């Protein structure tokens, strides 16, 4: 026998460790076969200037194509030889490269990763080859309404800020981009303490720490002169950005209220809140019986195709809201139910309801952590986000303090009387007038 | 402790059903129901046979009403043949909605 | 701490359990009913069954079932393949009992009401529609229906003409014949085996022999071609692989990887992938291609998949073939087999590095063998493959009845006689 | 039973009603009610 | 529909035990290999 709480407390704690330069070393042990070592660098798209708006993201196509040590296809081959998959993901705040591989392969694993981060053999040929690729990716991204809309959203809520630029970057900055500029980019942002070397699985922390190739460090200040925030608050202006194309079959809407940074007591309570509204698709087995009203209504009345609430969390900014793709004649009804849900939430939450969302959260938060890759990302990203804590067991506690009053007061800070950030990609012809959406965040009637 | 009462109760019931226009009309007690939201969903759940039948009997009924004529003595609905065919369906529908209501308390 | 614990009953149903440390437990009843269990008159009933898992059953109304799991933040997944149908059930340690009594109703007490089953019907189209968005699904599907004749050539997704015609008796009959004791395997990731058994004993004792659907295997070379308007064209080329959990099979798997091109690197190109290299050299700039490898109880399918443009279709297609011909001509050096191997080994391990992964792997094995083979042993088996063996298996593709399925503008797609 | 479900509204509901009732009278400015303040 | 123009293509099917495994869950839904 064993009970949830118990299990929680028993989980393998994460060991945070540091090199002389600030290289951060973390790791969760399990003495299991596979391992996923990763280096989670935290210089993203929000550091880029207007020109290098897509720099970072361009580095990421060269990351895996040569080191002065390992030229043309020597990374992949070796990676292929190793049998460990190698992925590179890039966010507006966080670039990361990781390897998946047999636990016995750490030796050449961590070597490889380290190698990758530092030496990247980038010739004019590779730059001009990547350009063509990028430009083609961009064209492909335009074919994705969800991706088109979610950018939009960020550009309008972040209008007039470095944060509102596409990680993919501006079309023509890809063309223009000077070869010298990737260097400065890397040079200036790849310097730990930014970086974290994380990992999970069957390894011994001790050895990870040691294994870290101590080759280059943070070439930065020892004093406050550095303290000028590179992480300067970003205005999250409330506007809307409607982009009507009656040629497309369905309609994308992403509506938001600005939210907390990464770290905040309100920030878990919110999640419990979106537990309640939930998320929904054409294929959900429960339709009409789902316990989330937007879900039931939608299910019942063929109101939408798929809808999902989100909490986007950034240091000094946050995007909260949901997003629904609906026929052209259903935009308004969907807008009505959702906002409706919000309001109800901050005035009328019932303990029942909050308690169910509570529990949902736990699961969401436990099940994600199943597998090696997943644990590695949490550990890496956790360190630049929330700093060097791994709030895993805390969660349940924090989640536990949840009350129907807690959830109600926490929701009304961020959604009530607050001005929305609304983007669509029409048929938006029926999409609610900015003032209508606005008045939906307060309760006279409806 | 209902022996005499049950028989007596049964006796009272036949007279009301026979007495009622529904028996005379030829539409079974179930077709006389007030069509409301629960009845409505039970109706929808009926088999083609069961269901089409209700449509004809109400068809024949509303036709008689329109003409003010009663059906022949030979062709009437006899109490002993109480097809409570709606009942089954109707029950659940309510059953399901009671549950839903109850699940919504807290 | 405690390793799994299988147990075959008198009925013949398998059950396993692993009290893990962490907070999340997940049951999964895998019933042996795949899509291969339907006939011409029964096609599309697994599909509907898959989608009817929240309908009223004997002890639990559709409402209770869904609001119930919501209550507690659980998820109920009903996954199926051509051979099996896993009924997954996740939830919090403390709530497994509330949840299990749901899985049991859903699976042993289904009550397919004319009215309820009728509402669903339309969901089939919606479901089919979304899954047919990925060329992979319709081609892959078309592949199975051309290469087989009778059982495994039945697709997962209801045939357009059947949709509204899937009757209640049909569902009730499929459950009855296939959702039975001999074909079932319980599997827990965070439950007590002692208490699991009890329950298994109390609720999973139903009789039903195999093949009341019409079990049997057979391979038949054929080509299904779907013309489109899309620039890109997909096509599969496949011949009878070796069977499930057999040496030949395993061999194939290892050969698969020698050519197999599932990128291990984001934005990265394979240097390892022979197919990719060979294809690449004779091919244009934009293209993509991968080794395909399927294995089922009573036959397999091995061969490759291509994604070219309209006028490259052939070039790619042949190029791929030629290269796989090379290995069958004998040309294959030791260095590459060992890399392959280690690639595969790595893969399998990662595959089971997750709860969901593990729970599938376990159940899966339950239905095939009747026990749980540990990873290590697994790993040994793959290693045993001979560098020749690989070639030998590859010989078989080139000298095995061909069966292909393509989509897109097919001006430049080789036919059987073309290659 | 019912009150617990509507408790949040009860507090919020109570405030709106008092405000609404007082406001109408205040806009209305009936003399008898006002005399008391 | 997602444009498939570049080198990025990396889809082709072949797993260990599972092959072309389709999931339908009460909450989520998908198609793997």
């Amino acid at each position: 026998t064993a009970t949830y709480a118990q299990a929680l407390q028993s989980v393998p704690e994460t060991q945070v460790s540091q090199l002389d330069n600030g290289l951060r070393v973390a790791s969760e042990q399990s003495s299991q076969p596979t391992c996923t070592v990763g280096v989670w660098i935290d210089a993203g798209s929000r550091y880029e200037s207007e020109k290098n708006n897509g720099a970072g993201y361009f580095v990421e196509h060269l990351a895996f194509k040569g080191t002065k040590n390992r030229p043309g296809n020597a990374l992949e081959k070796e990676v292929e030889s190793m049998g460990a998959h190698l992925n590179a993901y890039s966010t507006r705040e966080h670039t990361a490269y990781y390897i998946k591989a047999l636990s016995k392969d750490l030796p050449k694993a961590v070597e490889l990763l380290a190698d990758i981060v530092q030496n990247c053999s980038l010739e004019d040929s590779q730059i001009e080859k990547e350009r063509d690729v990028i430009l083609q990716e961009l064209q492909e991204n335009d074919t994705s309404m969800r991706d088109v809309v979610f950018n939009y959203l960020h550009a309008t809520a972040f209008q007039g800020t470095p944060l509102a630029q596409s990680v993919e970057g501006p079309s023509e900055n890809v063309r223009k981009l000077s070869r010298a500029d990737l260097t400065e980019y890397l040079s200036r942002h790849y310097k730990a303490p930014r970086m974290v070397l994380a990992a999970a699985g069957g390894l011994e922390h001790r050895q990870l720490l040691d294994l870290a190739q101590k080759h280059f460090s943070g070439l930065s200040g020892t004093y406050d002169e550095d303290a000028v925030p590179t992480l300067s608050p970003c205005r999250f202006t409330g506007s809307q950005i409607c982009h009507r194309e009656d040629g497309l079959p369905l309609a994308h809407v992403a509506i938001a209220v600005e939210g907390p940074g990464w770290a905040h007591p309100d920030n878990v309570a919110l999640q419990v809140a979106n537990a309640i509204i939930g998320h929904y698709d054409c294929t959900y087995g429960g339709g009409a019986h789902l316990s989330s009203p937007l879900a039931s209504i939608a299910a019942t009345n063929k109101l939408c195709q798929s809808f999902q609430t989100f909490n986007i969390c950034y240091a000094d900014t946050g995007l909260l809201g949901a997003h629904f793709v609906c026929d052209h004649m259903s935009i308004d009804d969907m807008m009505f139910v959702l906002q409706g849900q919000w309001m109800r939430l901050c005035t009328s939450a019932t303990e029942s309801e909050v308690l169910r969302g509570k529990n949902l959260l736990r699961n969401a938060l436990v099940s994600h952590l199943d597998g090696t890759t997943p644990v590695c990302e949490d550990i890496g990203r956790s360190l630049l986000t929330y700093g060097r804590r791994i709030p895993l067991a805390e969660w349940e506690s924090r989640i536990a303090e949840v009350d129907a009053r807690v959830v109600r007061e926490v929701c009304s800070k961020y959604f009530y009387d607050q001005c929305p950030a609304v983007a669509g990609f029409g048929p938006i012809e029926q999409l609610p007038d900015y003032n209508r959406i606005r008045s939906g965040m307060f309760w006279l009637r409806f | 402790a209902v022996s005499a009462s049950s028989r007596w109760l049964e006796g009272i019931r036949k007279w009301y059903y026979n007495a009622a226009g529904f028996n005379k009309l030829g539409l079974m007690r179930d077709d006389t129901i007030h069509e409301n939201d629960d009845v409505k969903e039970a109706i929808r759940r009926l088999p083609e046979n069961l269901y089409d039948d209700r449509v004809f009997r109400i068809k024949r009924a509303l036709d008689l009403s329109m003409r003010q004529q009663i059906l022949p003595k030979e062709q009437w609905t006899k109490y002993e043949e109480d097809k409570s065919y709606l009942e089954p369906y109707l029950k659940e529908v309510i059953r399901e909605r009671k549950e839903r209501e109850e699940w919504a308390k807290k | 701490p405690q390793d799994l614990e299988f147990t075959r009953l008198p009925n013949g149903l398998v059950i396993a359990s692993l009290e893990n440390y962490a907070p999340a437990s997940r049951i999964g009843l895998f019933i042996k009913a795949g899509s291969r269990y339907e006939n011409s008159n029964n096609l599309g009933t697994s599909h509907l069954l898959r989608l009817a898992s929240s309908l009223t059953t004997k002890g639990a109304s559709s409402f209770k079932i869904t609001r119930g799991i919501e209550a507690v933040g659980g998820k109920l997944s009903v996954t199926s393949t051509r051979e099996n149908m896993a009924y997954t059930v996740e939830c919090l340690r403390d709530d497994v009992d509330i949840l299990m009594e749901f899985l049991l109703n859903v699976t042993t007490a289904p009550e397919f009401r004319r009215w309820e089953v009728a509402a669903l019907q339309p969901q089939l189209r919606i479901d089919k529609a979304v899954a047919l968005q990925n060329p992979q699904a319709h081609v892959i599907e078309n592949l199975h229906a051309a290469a087989y004749r009778n059982a495994l050539a039945n697709s997962l997704y209801c045939p357009d003409y059947r949709i509204g015609k899937v009757t209640p008796v049909e569902l009730h009959d499929y459950v009855q014949n296939h959702f039975t004791s001999a074909r079932m395997a319980l599997i827990g990731l965070g439950v007590s085996h002692p208490v699991l058994k009890q329950v298994a004993e109390q609720f999973l004792n139903i009789r039903g022999g195999l093949g009341l659907s019409g079990a049997k295997a057979k391979y038949h070379g054929g080509e299904i071609r779907e013309q489109n308007g899309d620039s890109l064209v997909h096509a599969a080329l496949v011949a009878e692989s070796a069977a499930i959990g057999s040496a030949e099979a395993n061999a194939f798997s290892v050969l698969q990887h020698v050519l197999g091109a599932g990128p291990h690197v984001k934005r990265g190109s394979n240097a390892t992938s022979s197919l990719y290299q060979a294809v690449a050299k004779g091919v244009h700039q934009p293209f993509d291609v991968s080794a395909f490898n399927a294995s089922y109880s009573d036959s397999g399918l091995f061969g490759f998949y291509t994604i070219s443009q309209a006028a490259s279709a052939g070039d790619v297609i042949k190029a791929a073939y030629n290269q796989v011909k090379t290995i069958a001509q004998g040309n294959l050096s030791n260095p590459d087999v060992q890399a392959a191997k280690n690639k595969l080994k790595a893969g399998y391990l990662m595959s089971v590095e997750s709860s969901e992964g593990f729970l599938d792997e376990v159940g899966s094995q339950a239905l095939a063998a009747g026990s749980y083979t540990p990873p290590s042993t697994v790993l040994q088996q793959i290693d045993a493959v001979a560098d020749a063996d690989v070639i030998n298996a590859a010989k078989k593709f080139v000298s095995g009845r061909k069966s292909m399925a393509a989509s897109g503008n097919l001006g430049h797609t080789p036919f059987i006689d073309e290659l | 039973r019912y009150r617990q479900l509507a408790r949040n509204w009860v507090p919020t509901a109570s405030l709106w009603g008092a405000v609404g009732a007082v406001g109408l009278v205040w806009a209305t400015d009936w003399r008898l009610i006002l005399d008391w303040v | 529909k997602r444009s498939v123009l570049c080198r990025e293509s990396l889809r082709g099917q072949a797993a260990g035990r599972p092959l072309v495994a389709s999931v339908s869950l009460n909450v989520p839904a998908s198609v793997r290999y």
